[PDB]
């Protein structure tokens, strides 16, 4: 896709302590901590089609927030399902946890 | 339906498949645990089609 001509209803600038590059809050660089936009979250659809170049490898995550708190002040509802589908790759992840331990503070 | 017309046999010590065979699945989807199904539908001595 590209970064800002793809996902027009959902902030990308997403920032995280534990990712500092150097005293200053980041994130990955081959991913994208979706958070929303304007106070929602519209239910995404995009796709891809590997009908160009050759077998290509596609890599993405879930995030599993610690609290309820954190879900409901971030996605904005809760029982929030991720369902990646394929010709032969159709698992759905359903995150709902609320308490972890601390690692990497 | 395009496999029915199978040679229903009683036993066998070993199948053959086609490499790639066309007809296999007819409706698309995933078969859970199908390697250790073939592995064990390997071999059969006694092979009495029932219905429950
Ligand atoms: C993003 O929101 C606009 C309205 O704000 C809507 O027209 C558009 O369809 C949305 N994006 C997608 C991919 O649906």
């Amino acid at each position: 896709f590209p970064k800002e001509s793809s996902w027009p209803n959902h902030t990308t600038t997403g920032v995280s302590a534990s990712c500092s590059h150097n005293g200053e809050s980041s994130f990955y660089k081959n991913l994208l901590w979706l958070t929303g936009k304007n106070g929602l979250y519209p239910n995404l659809s995009k796709s891809y089609a590997n009908n160009k170049e050759k077998e290509v490898l596609v890599l993405w995550g879930v995030h599993h927030p610690p609290n309820i708190g954190d879900q409901r002040a971030l996605y904005h509802k809760e029982n929030a399902y991720v369902s990646v589908v394929s010709s032969h790759y159709s698992r759905k992840f359903t995150p709902e946890i609320a308490k972890r331990p601390k690692v990497r503070d | 339906p395009e496999c029915e017309l199978l040679i229903s046999r009683e036993s066998w010590s070993y199948i053959v498949e086609k490499p790639n065979p066309e007809n296999g699945t007819c409706y698309p989807g995933h078969f859970a645990d199908y390697e250790e199904l073939r592995e064990q539908l390997s071999s059969v001595s006694s092979f009495e089609r029932f219905e429950i």
